[PDB]
């Protein structure tokens, strides 16, 4: 039950600083060193640095010296990374990982940092209804439209997790508004449309908005 | 036919570091503990304090805050990596303040302890290893660096320190065929 | 700083094929004392954190299928998958732990080869709830298709539309090795009610034409 | 007869994990007069006798570590280990002293889940003294490995052997949480002197390639 | 010095009866009752019964009533369990324990009873020599093969008790012969093979056979 | 000037059981101890911290006469520093004891054909009695971890046994009446 927990999203005004956490559980914090890794979307993994929780000794890549400061709180079992003077390059997913006998077996889910002066906006969810093309192969397509949201990301689930088959959630596209939009579609039997009930669950954690929409 | 030499352990001029603890076998002699029982701690486990084939005397110096760790079922750097007592222990643990002898102005750095080990010591195990400790996947090669640390730290006993961080001389008597150590 | 070079950056393979991935190091990762090579292999699937598959070059972690195997010494290392499965779709990275700074390779993206699949094309008319907001969004879904190349052009009353459409393509599926596309045409409710036929024109190899999916507004 | 049911019979947990073990009784073990529950907990490490950890459900014995805690009332009782340690590998038993006949549960074996460690393979030739007795024993040691599952194949002159080998596996260590395995290939002195290359091939999760250790009679 | 002492091993012919002892020391025998527990190998603990040494009052499990008789000798401070009509199912470790202030805190080592018509046979110890072809990283394995012994158990020590680390004494296996064989191995620095001498000490208390074999 | 009423204690028709021992305060009177020593009707008359001979002229702040019946073998236990059932669980004297223990055979009075079940002793107690401590409890003794519920069974036993004094029994198992005179409120008991 070794768990490394990171905040999912941070919205940072440009030119500002951010400190991001890596709460740890299931192990003695002082015993294991914590590594920090950066992945820009569509790009590979970059090592920023490592901290030993016992003495706070630090090792860093040349690029992150003076950009990243690694710190530790023994009581909270939490590791922190602070970045300075944030710019567009600093917009990425930052990962916390734990060294062990197996190297980096334990990784966090990730923290996505968006460097924007923009404001959090919640999504407006509208339905894509199964249409009178009955039947499109014995199979019918239905979905939800998630629109007008910032920052990324939004999570879409179907039937509270029960529906995982035939579900395609499309990558978000930035509209001219500066707001993102996505579509989630599920392919289901046309026989089920009268009987089964299909509800999409949309969560935009940055705006603290959860929407359940039935199709 | 000889008087058992508790005095050679308790009144020893010099005492060992906890990592390098010393053991003396007490045997073939007469031993009295009412005489022994001047001491901050005198707890007997498995036996009654108020009322054995061989007796073993383990002697070391630790800090006052860490005397509690010299007991069965105790977890801490001293129990985990320096001196371990069995949970089924039968014996007596005695300790006393040694600030007059074991503390120095500027510090006494001759008393040391193990802060780092891969495994907890088995009951009655001694590690006198001075090898660099690897805290990470990267190899150390006998050289200090990140992931690479000397395993031993110094108590640095200083005279004006608080009693908890002050030096304590601890003797653990372990009780263990025929018999050659008889209470007269 | 030790430099890890992975070749190739991307490769596409059929299911059942053996794959050999390569990591080349600027400096030897062999330690004389244990005679072990300090290299680790990671797999990152889409939208997920990296997973350790192998450590010390050849050591598989718990739960890793036996198809994944590690070999190499010094500067040259290889990750071998015997019989790749569609779920093996991921970017595979090598990391060295011999010296600090710790370094990772660029990664190899494993793509899966598959027979051509025509898309299934569906059109979704704007919802009444959205029209209340004053915006109409028409969504066209191209579903389960290989290869990825596809074009969608929108014709409102047979007039080609420009500047009002945005498209998103999914990553390859873990099971059917296929891609899906969504084109959204966004119009004001006012323009929506001035026109009757909204049509999505689809171009794909498995499709024998520029194919049209259309709906009439109000119908 | 009071029946004490322990679930699970066995569990595997990581170091630093919290373990809750259950004891369920057919009859209430609560004494109304004192508000005490007459259930006890024991730990039996391998090769050792049972040791009392807790009495009256929650009262720990002197010398017993603080991590061990007991809870429950009436019929449902639990033993909690906070931050399980590697030495905590043992079979834990619950006993009732509420009534005679005194009864004990089936027991729950705490096993430690660790990281895969590949085996170190060693081959030992038959001794000259044993041969003087007419029997040859070839011993293969696989040392310090996790997971426990490992396969040993005996090949003599590249001939797979069946029915001539017996294996033993050690209990998980109190420190490294690993296992060690011994296979003895037993054959006649005559068969031993008829062949030359005696080899042990080992397959395990930690090994990407099979490891063979071999010897020739006379080298 | 509270001690409960039981014989380590007993061999019984099938159909016969075994009386086993639990000598007590360090306390007034009459003051504390003695419980008897059975463990079949790889399995759990089963209560047989209890005796109060003052009046010889006894309580038994329905399974062991008519199989077990509990008796006491006040002068010798010894408690006895008699088992009758012994069968292979009665082959197990029998433990004696004291109900003290808090349940069973004082237990004995246990008595392993083997029900067989076979004789006690002492062990043959053969050396497992390290490889000259070594080394794989500076580590070498050497061992002793203990073979052709009945009944269990055997104890192996290395260098008279000095060598405790790197030692794996494997569980014994019953061969088709009806005899047990085990291996004891120690991983040692390869550099030490010329300097230090490795001798294994084997004890079979059932046969009073003690063997010291030097490896290389 | 009024003579102390020792005749009440020594010549009581019925004596008490050792577990339920009886105590009489002797105060505000004159007592001749030597008359008892030369009474010569006593198998045991042992004085501790004092001599029977000089007892006749002395005064004491408080005198307590403790009276009970025990068996002849157990008279040795009614003495300082003694161990056994009577000393451990029935009647205890202090190591610093100043006083006299007097005993005589009572077979003529305290023995019956068929047995005298009235006289009782405690065989079982969780702890030893501290000096001059009386436990008259009749609660079931727990020799084991399992609870009793006021009911007997295994591990659960009544704590008192009966001497069952019978006439043709041997002298050790025969009844003996014991009076313990304890001496240390101004002096209220002067010897002549
Ligand atoms: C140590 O010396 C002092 C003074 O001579 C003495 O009182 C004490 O008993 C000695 N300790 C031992 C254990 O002999
Ligand atoms: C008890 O009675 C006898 C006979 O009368 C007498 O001699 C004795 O003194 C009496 N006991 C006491 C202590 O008065």
């Amino acid at each position: 039950q070794v768990q490394l927990q990171q905040p999912g999203t941070e919205l940072v005004n440009p030119g500002a600083s951010l400190k991001m956490s890596c709460k740890t559980s299931g192990y003695r914090f002082t015993s294991y060193i914590i590594h920090w890794v950066k992945q820009t979307p569509g790009q590979g993994l970059e090592w920023i640095g490592a901290i030993f929780p016992e003495n706070d000794d630090t090792s860093y890549s040349q690029k992150f010296k003076g950009k990243a400061t690694l710190t530790t709180d023994t009581s909270s079992s939490t590791a922190y990374m602070q970045l300075s003077s944030l710019t567009s390059e600093d917009s990425a997913v930052y990962y916390c990982a734990r060294d062990g006998e197996n190297v980096l077996d334990y990784w966090g889910q990730g923290t996505s940092v968006t460097v924007s002066s923009a404001s959090t906006k919640g999504p407006s969810v509208f339905p894509l209804a199964p249409s009178s093309k009955s039947t499109s192969g014995g199979t019918a397509a239905l979905g939800c439209l998630v629109k007008d949201y910032f920052p990324e990301p939004v999570t879409v689930s179907w039937n509270s997790g029960a529906l995982t088959s035939g579900v395609h959630t499309f990558p978000a596209v930035l509209q001219s508004s500066g707001l993102y939009s996505l579509s989630s579609v599920v392919t289901v039997p046309s026989s089920s449309l009268g009987t089964q009930t299909y509800i999409c669950n949309v969560n935009h954690k940055p705006s603290n908005t959860k929407v359940d929409k039935r199709v | 036919t000889n008087l058992c030499p508790f005095g050679e352990v308790f009144n020893a001029t010099r005492f060992a570091s906890v990592y390098a603890w010393n053991r003396k076998r007490i045997s073939n002699c007469v031993a009295d503990y009412s005489v022994l029982y001047s001491f901050s701690t005198f707890k007997c486990y498995g036996v009654s304090p108020t009322k054995f084939t061989n007796v073993y005397a383990d002697s070391f110096v630790i800090r006052g805050d860490e005397v509690r760790q010299i007991a069965p079922g105790q977890t801490g750097n001293i129990a985990d990596y320096n001196y371990k007592l069995p949970d089924d222990f039968t014996g007596c643990v005695i300790a006393w303040n040694s600030n007059n002898l074991d503390s120095k102005v500027g510090g006494n750095y001759n008393y040391l302890y193990r802060l780092f080990r891969k495994s907890n010591l088995k009951p009655f195990e001694r590690d006198i290893s001075t090898e660099i400790y690897q805290a990470g996947s990267t190899p150390c090669n006998g050289v200090k660096g990140f992931n690479c640390y000397f395993p031993l730290q110094s108590y640095g006993f200083q005279p004006t320190y608080g009693v908890g961080y002050q030096p304590y001389r601890v003797v653990v008597l372990s009780f263990e065929a025929p018999a050659t150590v008889c209470g007269p | 700083q030790i430099v890890l070079t992975q070749s190739p950056s991307s490769l596409a393979v059929s299911v059942g094929e053996k794959v050999t991935l390569s990591c080349k190091s600027s400096q030897s990762l062999l330690y004389s004392n244990n005679q072990k090579n300090y290299l680790a292999w990671y797999q990152q699937k889409s939208g997920r954190s990296p997973k350790l598959l192998l450590h010390w070059t050849s050591t598989r972690e718990s739960g890793v299928p036996d198809r994944f195997t590690g070999s190499g010494s010094g500067t040259d290392f290889t990750l071998t998958i015997s019989s790749v499965k569609a779920e093996d779709l991921a970017v595979y990275y090598c990391q060295q732990y011999y010296t600090y700074p710790w370094t990772f390779g660029g990664g190899t993206k494993l793509e899966i080869k598959r027979t051509v699949a025509a898309p299934s094309v569906f059109i979704f008319p704007p919802s009444d709830e959205q029209l209340k907001s004053g915006t109409a969004s028409v969504v066209c879904l191209l579903n389960n298709f290989y290869p990825r190349e596809a074009k969608v052009q929108w014709k409102v009353d047979n007039a080609l539309q420009s500047g009002n459409s945005q498209e998103s393509v999914t990553e390859q599926d873990s099971k059917d090795s296929t891609y899906s596309l969504s084109s959204t045409l966004t119009l004001s409710k006012a323009d929506y009610e001035k026109h009757k036929v909204y049509a999505c024109e689809v171009t794909h190899q498995g499709l024998s034409s520029p194919v049209t999916k259309s709906f009439n507004r109000g119908e």
